[PDB]
RNA sequence: AGCUCUCUUUGCCUUUUGGCUUAGAUCAAGUGUAGUA
């Protein structure tokens, strides 16, 4: 999943973590979010992100 | 002005610039 | 004898890759650095 | 002389003499081509097509008869049968199925 | 066939994306390299497109 | 091991010169004899 | 028949060998040649009857 | 002789360029594995790179004996031989590591 | 001037060709549904122009 | 450049020149053929089964011949007995089809690269 | 630009069917025998 | 002057030079760059510009491996670096 | 269910790297000022 294209899934994961999780699992989820967001920094994925960002407005 | 440039060159810009700057017969005897 | 009945699977099975040398370039070509680092097995070697 | 069994060269020389209406020359070439290379289907196809486009249906039949003498693949017999079904001699096509 | 030749020349004359060649033979060779080798060097391709790990 | 410093607004004469040389040597493909034979072909056509 | 024919045409666009391309090219050329003038053929056949019964 | 009949043999000097690069990868102890090169062609290349390598190593052995004895006086032979044994030592030392 | 040097990069690490393509594609995603409308009503009005021409010819043949 | 080139069409043999002889090329040498004298073998063919019998008898003879059937001064020393099984090399001299891993290469490169 | 990106996203989707690291699910702390135990204990309770 | 820090101009010219000449001719590549030697160009490619180099922030798994190996092989950093998955200076720093 | 033209996709590669050895060998470099007018 892409954080800047699919934010609702990350919101649901944070909701699951605040109902069931700790500070260590929360830090793990931040680490995975940062790593995945860094992974999807390609040119085509940036193009798709900006396309959907200006499409929803 | 040693502030960082708004545009930074890439090697593909180098390659693009390298690419960018790269009878009538009168008689039978001439034929 | 009558010619062998080939398939497209066989034609694909006998495709010879274009060779990208790590040393030679007699036409002075500019090769993408993806393809230059395609046959370098050293990065894909195992360490353990 | 340098490349005797090259099909591309043979077709180029035949077509180069067909574009200039040298029909007798090109038919000599096609006989020499299918004599040199009897198991190349493209040369036989080109000879039967050239003979059919010139209107000589008996010529197309004699070229097909020589090819069938050479015992070709299934597509050649099928092409011969479709020829005789195009022109309506159904008993001849029956003999070709035999 | 002549129309096919001219259309192929015009289609390959149009450029799309980055320039990684220096003449037309190099462009044809690089496109042939792409056609064969994209299915093996996707990770290095995105390593260049990303600025980091494969 | 450090990331590259970004480019200034105004580049040095060293930098602009090395860009000019980079374009020149990147565009190059031929040795002496091939260049001379191409120039001879052009010259011979002019003379003819 | 038409849909099976066009699936065959779709599946036979990758190169296999020159025999199959010879087959495809011949069938395409014969199809593009058009339906034959069978009346001209019957006239020529009748002339061949009269000539062959004259020799 | 090992290509099938009917395969389009337009690009076959490419295999000779692959053999050249395979030999260079043998000398420099770089592993050679072309992605997408068929197993038959790869087998031919590996076989003849082994044969060339054995000829190279035998010639190195012979010239090293002759350099030890003083039987040769040419500088080129000594230079070639030190280059060959430098490569051979580094191959052995990479193997040792 | 950014057309000629569009393969260079920004400070963040984005190509100028990439951001130009992103803006153009965002504009296309904004404008594409209304274009497919106006072409469907365009071909629809062309179809009624045809049906009006043919009702004109049939009434011309029926009234003489 | 393409001055430096491979060979794809190697040179083909020619018939000799049918010309007058003036040039001298091969000086005569060993102009007399030797033949196998009686006792030098070769000029005697017996049969096939006799040859097979003689061959199998020679093989059986070689296999029969191979088979043969017709205060202690060293007590502060830190390490003791570090050379058991080192002298056992030489059980059977073995050929390895790798000139980079054969024992000849190891002997050669340990002798020379010091 | 839209059509070129359509080709690019088709190639990206072709990549998308192969980069899938498979979901290595952890072993559950309870096995199906104890699930059936819970089922029949709940059945006993609801029948009572 | 034949020294300094690597600028963006030099890194891009180095990558285009490597694209033309390859990874086994560093003297041609260094001829392109005015302030850098063949050894410095080679070190810049091997330590920074190689596309197998991970420039993202570290994970906890790589931290565990790095500390475990640095305890196994003390100050043998060029040995640890292929096993961990980064360069030697990255693991050291 | 045709034939022309147009577009897309598939096929095609069509100007599409022509040997060797000790990677064949080797490779630092002019000068850049300017109290006062």
């Amino acid at each position: 999943c892409d954080p800047r294209t699919n934010p609702e899934f990350w919101a649901k994961w944070e909701q699951f973590e605040v109902q069931h999780g700790n500070e260590d699992t929360f830090k793990e989820m931040l680490r995975v979010k940062r790593s995945v967001q860094a992974k999807y920094n390609t040119d085509v994925n940036f193009i798709a992100s900006q396309a959907l960002a200006r499409s929803q407005m | 002005n040693k502030a960082p440039a708004p545009i930074q060159i890439s090697a593909e810009q180098l390659l693009r610039e390298a690419v960018d700057r790269q009878q009538r017969f009168a008689d039978l005897e001439e034929l | 004898s009558p010619p062998r009945k080939l398939t497209a699977e066989d034609q694909e099975a006998w495709r010879i890759p274009p060779p990208v040398s790590m040393w030679k370039n007699p036409k002075g070509f500019t090769i993408p650095l993806d393809k230059r680092l395609a046959a370098d097995g050293r990065q894909l070697q195992e360490v353990q | 002389d340098v490349h005797p069994n090259n099909t591309q060269l043979w077709i180029r020389y035949i077509e180069a003499e067909l574009k200039n209406r040298n029909i007798n020359h090109a038919r000599n070439l096609l006989d020499r081509a299918v004599t040199r290379l009897p198991r190349v289907s493209k040369l036989w196809y080109k000879y039967v097509y050239v003979m059919e486009m010139l209107g000589d249906i008996p010529g197309t039949r004699q070229v097909f008869d020589r090819w069938m003498k050479w015992e070709p693949d299934e597509d050649a017999w099928n092409a011969y049968i479709k020829l005789e079904k195009r022109y309506g001699e159904y008993e001849r096509a029956r003999q070709i199925f035999a | 066939s002549l129309k096919r030749r001219r259309e192929k020349l015009a289609k390959s004359g149009e450029e799309h994306g980055d320039v990684t060649y220096i003449n037309e033979k190099n462009k044809q060779f690089n496109a042939k390299l792409a056609r064969f080798y994209n299915k093996y060097t996707a990770e290095i391709r995105d390593s260049f497109e990303r600025g980091t790990m494969v | 091991t450090k990331p590259a410093r970004p480019d200034t607004i105004d580049l040095d004469e060293d930098e602009k010169e090395m860009l000019s040389e980079a374009r020149a040597r990147l565009a190059n493909t031929q040795g002496k004899k091939a260049k001379r034979k191409a120039r001879e072909r052009q010259q011979e056509e002019s003379r003819r | 028949k038409r849909m099976k024919k066009k699936e065959a045409h779709r599946d036979d666009t990758a190169f296999r060998d020159y025999a199959r391309e010879a087959e495809k090219t011949y069938k395409r050329q014969i199809r593009n040649m058009g339906a034959p003038d069978l009346e001209k053929y019957m006239r020529e056949k009748l002339s061949a009857i009269e000539k062959a019964a004259a020799a | 002789d090992m290509m099938p009949e009917g395969i389009k043999q337009s690009k076959v000097n490419t295999v000779l360029q692959h053999l050249s690069e395979a030999w260079r990868c043998w000398k420099s102890n770089i592993p050679w594995k072309v992605p997408g090169l068929p197993a038959p062609i790869e087998n031919i290349i590996l076989r003849y790179v082994k044969a060339k390598a054995d000829w190279w190593i035998s010639v190195a052995h012979y010239n090293r004996e002759r350099i030890r004895r003083g039987a040769t006086v040419d500088k080129t032979v000594a230079k070639k031989n030190v280059g060959r044994l430098t490569r051979l030592w580094l191959k052995a030392e990479q193997e040792r590591q | 001037p950014e057309e000629e040097q569009g393969s260079s990069r920004n400070l963040d690490g984005r190509r100028l060709r990439t951001v130009t393509e992103a803006k153009a594609l965002a504009e296309y995603l904004a404008i594409k549904p209304e274009m497919e409308k106006r072409e469907k009503e365009a071909r629809r009005k062309r179809w009624q122009e045809i049906i009006e021409m043919t009702e004109r010819k049939q009434e011309e043949i029926r009234n003489g | 450049t393409t001055a430096h080139r491979p060979t794809f069409d190697p040179a083909r043999g020619k018939e000799a020149l049918r010309g007058p002889a003036y040039h001298q090329r091969l000086l005569p040498a060993y102009t007399t053929l030797k033949f196998r004298q009686p006792g030098q073998g070769g000029a005697a063919d017996k049969s096939t089964r006799d040859l097979r019998a003689e061959l199998e008898a020679a093989e059986a003879a070689h296999y029969a011949k191979l088979k043969g059937a017709p205060r202690r001064w060293d007590e502060d020393v830190v390490f003791k007995n570090q050379a058991r099984g080192t002298e056992d090399k030489g059980k059977r001299k073995e050929f390895v089809n790798d000139l980079l891993r054969s024992d000849f290469h190891k002997r050669f490169m340990s002798k020379y690269v010091r | 630009a839209a059509l070129k990106a359509g080709q690019m996203q088709k190639l990206r989707e072709a990549e998308q069917s192969s980069k899938r690291k498979p979901l290595i699910l952890p072993a559950p702390q309870v096995s199906d025998s104890e699930l059936d135990e819970i089922v029949k204990m709940g059945m006993i309770g609801e029948r009572a | 002057v034949k020294g300094g820090v690597w600028t963006n101009i030099e890194d891009e010219i180095l990558k285009a030079a490597v694209s033309k000449y390859g990874l086994n001719q560093w003297a041609r590549v260094s001829s392109l760059l005015a302030r850098k030697t063949p050894k410095q160009c080679k070190a810049r490619w091997n330590e920074w510009l190689d596309p197998s180099i991970k420039k993202i922030e570290w994970s906890r798994e790589e931290d565990e491996k790095l500390l475990h190996l640095a305890k196994l092989m003390p100050t043998q950093w060029r040995t640890i670096a292929p096993i961990v998955g980064r360069t030697a200076n990255q693991c050291l720093e």
